[PDB]
RNA sequence: CCUGUCAAACUCCAAACUUACAGACGCUGUUUGACGCGGGGAUUCCGGUGCGCGGGGU
RNA sequence: AGUGCAAGAGCAAAAGAUGACUUGACAGUGUUCUUCCCAACGAGGAACGCUGACGCGAAAGCGUGGUCUAGCGAACCAAUU
RNA sequence: UUAGGCGGCCACAGCGGUGGGGUUGCCUCCCGUACCCAUCCCGAACACGGAAGAUAAGCCCACCAGCGUUCCAGGGAGUACUGGAGUGCGCGAGCCUCUGGGAAAUCCGGUUCGCCGCCACC
C-alpha cells in the first residue's frame, strides 16, 4: 500500500526568465544538461513587441541530475508553507521549481489510454512538506 | 431574399443542435449503397466536403452509380429530374 | 456533464483508445485492416473487417499463443512481433484475406518499431498490405540479434528465467521455418 | 360504415376538400355514398366535415333510401328486391343493406352507382352555417339524427 | 402624442437594442415603492391592479398613474406607511414614427412601451388590513391613466 | 440566496402545419390512351377583392 | 481562443498552434449542381470524377488554393503561348 | 471478457463518490538505456529491453443519485398555440362554438452511475 503512494521527484525545472540570452551558460554549468530558450506570447509595450524571440532559458532535470542539482539548491533556501502548491509543488530562488508525484503518475502522462489522477492518488501540501522535510532540511 | 448565395437561409439547417457538434463517427461516412436503394438526403453539419445544394435536403432519392467515392442519386426538383452527387456521410437508408 | 449544452466525447475518445481522424482514412481503402496493438508484456495481430454493429475480427494471434508452436522466449520483443505477425497473416491466408491496411492506433510510426514488424510479418504470410521498406528494422534486428549482442555484455544474464544466457535469434528461425511450413496446426 | 351527405355547394369550398368529395364520388348536392369506417376513409370524412352530413343509418333506413334512390352501375332499372335478386349476391334489399352496413361489400361490387341522389329534405334541414351541437345539420350525426335527414331526403 | 398611436400589439416585437439606437431613456422612476426593504409575505393584505385588455402602455403613462397612485398612499400613509406596492412591468418594446412622405417610411425612435396581456398584474400593493381601502383608491386613480379597463383584486385579503 | 421583467436579426425546449419517398384505400387510365415525348398556334407579363398569415405606416 | 475581412455556419489526438518539408494556386478533359427553386437562359462559381505529372506520409490517405457561402465581365480588335 | 483487443450507438454512457480484485496467468503501474527510435532540454513522452516489486493509480467487478442527461406516471393541461367551418359575440384590438391536432416551464414520484457486436482467453 505505502510503497507505490510514497512521494518522488519527477522534475526540477530551473529557469531564468530575463527579457532578451547570455544567461544559458550558468544554467548549464549549475545543473548539468543543456538549457532551452523560450519564446513569448502576446506584444507588449515594454519593448516586447516581437512575438516568438529569446526571453528566458530553462532546463527540466530528471532522476539523478534532480536530485544531484537539490542537494546544493535546496540549502539555498528557506522553505516555506506558503511557498508550497496545492497539488504539492513548491517554487524557490533565478528561479527553481519542483514537481513532486507518486508512482503512477505515468497514467497521465503517456499516449494510449491515458488518465487524470484521482484527487485521493493526488499528492497534498502536507504529503509533499513531509517527504521532504523527511530528507535534508526543515519546514515552516 | 436580401442575397441570392447557396448558404442563404440556411441558418437552422446547417446548424448541429450544441450535443451533435463535434466530428462526426465514421460509420456512415464509409456506409455502401447499391444501386436502386432509396436514400434521404440531410446535410451533416459537421462535415464539410461531399456535400449537396441545401435546397435539397429532406429530399428522398435513388442511388443510380457514382463518381469517384461520392454517390450519383436521383431526384425529382418539383417536376424536373436531376442528379446530386453527394457522399455516404449525408446519406441514410430509407426504412 | 455542466449542462444541457456540453458536448460529451465518444466514448473511445474518452477512454483514448480510438483515433477516429485516422480511422475514417484507415476505412477509406475498403481493405480489411491489420490491427497491431502492443502490450507491456505481450503484441497483438488481429484482421478486423467493417461490420453493421462493430467490427469483426476475420483472423487473430496473440504473442502468448507463439508457445503453441515451440516458444520458449519472452513475448514483448521484435521477433515476438514478426512471428506473431506471420503466425496472425497465416490464418488471414486461410480465412480468405488476401489484403490488408496496417492500423497501428495510437502507436507510433517510428522506423524499425514492433508494429512494422508485426506488418512484416503478415506480409511474408502472404497478405498484400501496403508498406515501405525502408521503414522496417533491417532483417537482424528482427530475428533478435540486438538483444543478443545485448547480452553479450553479460556479467549478469539478462533474461531472469533460463531460456538461455547468451539468447538464441536461431530459435526465431526454428519457429519462422515451423511457421512457413504447409503442414502447421492453425 | 356512414352515410355521407353533401349539404353545401362547390363554389368556395378549398380544392382539396372538394376532390375529396369527388373521391368519395359525391359531385352534387344532395348526393350521398356509403363509406366503410377505415382509417384512410376516417381522415377523408373529417377534411369534407363541414360541407356535409355524416352518420350510420339504421337498417331500416337504409333499406328505404337504397329502394328509392339506388340506382345501376348504367341505366334508369328500379332497384327493388328482384332486381337485387337477379344481380346482387343476395335475395333481397335487406339483405344488401345489412351487407353494407358490415361492410362486407360494397354498392359497385354489386353493379350498382356508388351514389344515392338524394331529394331534397321535406320540411327543410337545419342549416348549413352550424354543426349539430348548435343545432345545425352539419357534421357527424346520430343514427336517430342520420335517420331522420336521409328519411327527409327519401 | 396619442396613445391611439401606439397602444395596439399589431407590430412586431422590436426589443433587440443591439440592433437599435437612440432609444429614449425611461420616464419611470422607481418599480419598488414604499418600505422595500420588507417582505411582501409580511403583509395581511395583497391586492393587485389587473389589465382586462391586451395592450402596449407608454412609458409616460406607466409613469402618470404609478405617481397618482403612490403619491396617493404617501398621502394617506405617510412618506413611510406600512406597505409597498410593485410595478412589475417594464417598457421593453421600442416605438418608432415616421416624422419624404410613405418613401423610406421606416420611423424613427421615439418611445418604449410595456407589453401587457389581458389579465395580468400591473400593480401588486401590499398592505395592512387598516390601509385596504387607501390602495383601492391609489389604484382606481392608476387606472384611469392608462388605456385598458382594470380590475383592482384582493389576492391574499379574507377580512371582509 | 432572495425578488421584478423581455427578444424580428436569443434558444435547454417545441407544436399545429408544410414537405421528399414508399405502401395501402380511394379516384383515374389502358376503344374516352392516362403519365410522358415531339411539333404548330397563341393570348399574357397595368390586375382586383374576401379570408388566414403577414412587413411598412397614426 | 484561433481560424485574413460582413454575417451566419464548421472545426479540439483539428479545420486551431508550433516546427519541418513542399509548390495540387499543376496540364488536359469531363460528370453534376448552381447562376435561373419549380421552369428556358450566358459569363461566373462550386461539388465530384477521370487522364497525365508531382508533393508529403509508414500507410490508408490528403492536395482540383484559403473551413463554407462575396472578391466578377460577351462579341469585334490587339498582345501573348 | 479473474482484469484483454477492435468497435457500433455516441451523457441512459457525463461530473462526483464508496467498496472489492491479481505467485510463474491478463492489463497496468513498475525496472532499465547496448541497440531501432526519441526529446528546439530532459529514456518525462515517444521507442526499445525487461520482471525485483505492487494492486496504491489506471483498468475490471459491485454499488450510491447530490449535479448533468434519457425515458415513464401523476399534476400543470386538453391549458398555450393551431389546420378546417360559422349571417356566433364584440365599437374595436379581439373573442367564442363545432371539428381535427396539441405543447413548454415547473412540481411530485419513478428510471438512468451505459447498452450491444466481433475476436481472443481457466
Ligand atoms: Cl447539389
Ligand atoms: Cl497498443
Ligand atoms: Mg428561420
Ligand atoms: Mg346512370
Ligand atoms: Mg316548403
Ligand atoms: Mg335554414
Ligand atoms: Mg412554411
Ligand atoms: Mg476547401
Ligand atoms: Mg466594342
Ligand atoms: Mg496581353
Ligand atoms: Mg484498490
Ligand atoms: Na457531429
Ligand atoms: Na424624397
Ligand atoms: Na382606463
Ligand atoms: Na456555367
Ligand atoms: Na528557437
Ligand atoms: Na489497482
Amino acid at each position: 500500500f505505502h510503497e507505490m503512494r510514497e512521494p518522488r521527484i519527477e522534475k526540477v525545472v530551473v529557469h531564468m526568465g530575463i527579457g532578451h540570452a547570455n544567461a544559458e551558460d550558468i544554467l548549464g554549468e549549475i545543473t548539468g544538461q543543456m538549457p532551452v530558450r523560450t519564446k513569448a506570447k502576446r506584444t507588449v509595450g515594454e519593448f516586447d513587441i516581437r512575438e516568438g524571440d529569446p526571453i528566458g532559458a530553462k532546463v527540466t532535470l530528471r532522476d539523478e541530475m534532480a536530485e544531484e542539482f537539490l542537494q546544493t539548491a535546496l540549502p539555498l533556501a528557506e522553505l516555506a508553507t506558503s511557498q508550497f502548491d496545492d497539488t504539492g509543488n513548491f517554487s524557490f530562488g533565478l528561479d527553481v521549481t519542483v514537481n513532486l508525484v507518486r508512482p503512477g503518475y505515468r497514467v497521465a502522462k503517456r499516449d494510449k489510454a491515458s488518465r487524470s489522477i484521482p484527487t485521493k492518488h493526488r499528492l497534498n501540501p502536507a504529503d509533499a512538506v513531509a517527504f521532504i522535510e523527511s530528507t535534508y532540511d526543515v519546514e515552516v | 431574399p436580401s442575397s441570392n448565395g447557396p448558404l442563404e437561409g440556411t441558418r437552422g439547417k446547417l446548424k448541429n443542435k450544441p450535443r451533435d457538434r463535434g466530428t462526426s463517427p465514421p460509420q456512415r461516412a464509409v456506409e455502401e449503397f447499391d444501386d436502386g436503394e432509396k436514400v434521404h438526403l440531410k446535410i451533416d453539419p459537421s462535415v464539410p466536403n461531399g456535400r449537396f445544394h441545401p435546397r435539397f435536403d429532406g429530399q428522398t432519392g435513388t442511388v443510380e452509380g457514382k463518381q469517384g467515392d461520392a454517390y450519383k442519386v436521383d431526384i425529382v426538383d418539383g417536376g424536373k429530374e436531376k442528379t446530386i452527387i453527394v457522399t455516404a456521410a449525408h446519406l441514410r437508408r430509407q426504412e | 456533464a455542466t449542462g444541457p449544452r456540453y458536448k460529451v466525447p465518444m466514448r473511445r475518445r474518452r477512454e483514448a483508445r480510438t483515433d477516429y481522424h485516422q480511422r475514417l482514412r484507415l476505412l477509406k481503402s475498403g481493405k480489411p485492416r491489420l490491427v497491431a496493438r502492443k502490450s507491456n508484456k505481450h503484441v497483438r495481430a488481429q484482421l478486423v473487417t467493417l461490420g453493421p454493429n462493430g467490427d469483426d475480427t476475420l483472423a487473430s494471434a496473440h504473442s502468448s499463443d507463439l508457445a503453441e508452436y515451440g516458444w520458449e522466449a519472452p513475448t514483448g520483443n521484435m521477433p515476438s512481433a514478426y512471428l506473431t505477425g506471420l503466425l496472425a497473416g497465416l490464418r488471414a491466408q486461410e480465412a480468405g484475406v488476401e489484403e490488408a491496411v496496417l492500423d497501428i492506433g495510437l502507436n507510433s510510426p517510428t522506423p524499425g518499431s514492433k508494429v512494422f514488424a508485426i506488418q512484416e510479418g503478415a506480409i511474408d504470410a502472404g497478405l498484400d498490405i501496403p508498406h515501405n521498406d525502408d521503414v522496417l528494422a533491417d532483417w537482424q534486428r528482427t530475428r533478435g540479434a540486438h538483444i543478443a549482442e545485448y547480452d553479450e555484455q553479460l556479467e549478469e544474464p539478462l533474461y531472469s528465467g533460463d531460456f538461455d544466457a547468451a539468447d538464441l535469434p536461431e530459435h526465431f528461425d526454428e519457429l519462422r521455418e515451423t511457421l512457413l511450413d504447409g503442414d502447421i496446426e492453425l | 360504415m356512414h352515410a355521407l351527405v353533401q349539404l353545401r355547394g362547390e363554389v368556395n369550398m378549398h380544392t382539396d376538400i372538394q376532390d375529396t368529395l369527388e373521391m368519395l364520388n359525391i359531385h352534387h348536392v344532395n348526393h350521398c355514398t356509403l363509406v366503410p369506417e377505415t382509417d384512410a376513409y376516417r381522415g377523408m370524412v373529417a377534411k369534407v366535415n363541414d360541407f356535409v352530413a355524416f352518420g350510420e343509418p339504421s337498417q331500416e333506413t337504409l333499406e328505404t333510401v337504397l329502394a328509392t334512390r339506388a340506382e345501376p352501375l348504367e341505366g334508369d332499372a328500379d332497384v327493388d328486391d328482384e332486381w337485387v335478386a337477379e344481380h346482387t349476391d343476395y335475395d333481397d334489399i335487406s339483405g344488401l343493406a345489412f351487407a353494407l352496413l358490415s361492410e362486407e361489400t360494397t354498392l359497385r361490387e354489386q353493379g350498382l352507382s356508388p351514389t344515392l341522389r338524394l331529394h331534397p329534405p321535406r320540411g327543410g334541414h337545419d342549416g348549413v352555417k352550424h354543426p349539430v351541437k348548435e343545432g345545425g345539420q352539419l357534421g357527424k350525426h346520430d343514427t336517430e339524427g342520420i335517420d331522420d335527414l336521409l328519411e327527409a331526403m327519401r | 402624442k396619442p396613445a391611439s398611436m401606439y397602444r395596439d400589439i399589431d407590430k412586431p416585437a422590436y426589443t433587440r437594442r443591439e440592433y437599435i439606437t437612440g432609444i429614449p431613456g425611461s420616464k419611470i422612476a422607481q418599480h419598488k415603492m414604499g418600505r422595500k426593504q420588507k417582505d411582501a409575505d409580511d403583509y395581511p393584505v395583497q391586492i393587485s391592479l389587473i389589465v382586462e385588455e391586451t395592450v402596449q402602455l407608454r412609458h409616460g403613462s406607466l409613469e402618470a398613474s404609478r405617481l397618482s397612485a403612490n403619491r396617493h398612499l404617501i398621502k394617506e400613509l405617510g412618506e413611510e406607511g406600512d406597505y409597498k406596492m410593485t410595478l412589475r412591468k417594464f417598457p421593453h418594446q421600442v416605438l418608432r414614427e415616421n416624422k419624404d412622405g410613405m418613401r423610406a417610411a421606416f420611423g424613427k425612435i421615439v418611445g418604449t412601451a410595456a407589453r401587457v396581456q389581458a389579465g395580468e398584474q400591473l400593480f401588486t400593493a401590499y398592505c395592512n388590513v387598516e390601509d385596504a381601502e387607501h390602495v383601492k383608491e391609489a389604484f382606481r386613480r392608476a387606472y384611469n391613466k392608462i388605456t385598458p379597463s382594470c380590475r383592482i383584486k384582493v389576492e391574499r385579503g379574507e377580512e371582509l
